[PDB]
């Protein structure tokens, strides 16, 4: 828990840090595959533009 | 048979060269696609050379 309980809460508060670890895994495997689209949508683009010239 | 050999070869000739002429127009254009290529980096120094 992240609050004083009883206090004035901010909106966008932390309450409870609750178990990230089933998705931060998660988080993890879609920015591990995010990476696996922007590598080789780096290289498709690279190859437009030794294309291009 | 020997004037219309010689006759008969420049008419040949002159079709040869124009025959090599665009062979080497063929060969600067591929070596230009390679120079281009490898300056870019889509073929080698040896698809080059």
């Amino acid at each position: 828990r992240n609050f004083k309980e009883g206090s004035d809460i901010e909106a966008g508060v932390s309450l409870y840090q609750i178990d990230p670890a089933t998705y931060q895994a998660t988080y993890d495997s879609a920015k591990g595959d995010l990476a696996k689209a922007q590598a080789a949508a780096n290289i498709a683009q690279l190859t437009v533009n030794r294309y291009q010239k | 048979q020997t004037v219309r050999s010689s006759f008969n070869n420049i008419n040949a000739s002159i079709s040869s060269i124009n025959a090599y002429k665009q062979a080497v127009v063929s060969a600067q254009s591929s070596l230009d696609a390679m120079e281009a290529g490898y300056s870019v980096g889509t073929r080698t120094i040896v698809d080059v050379l």
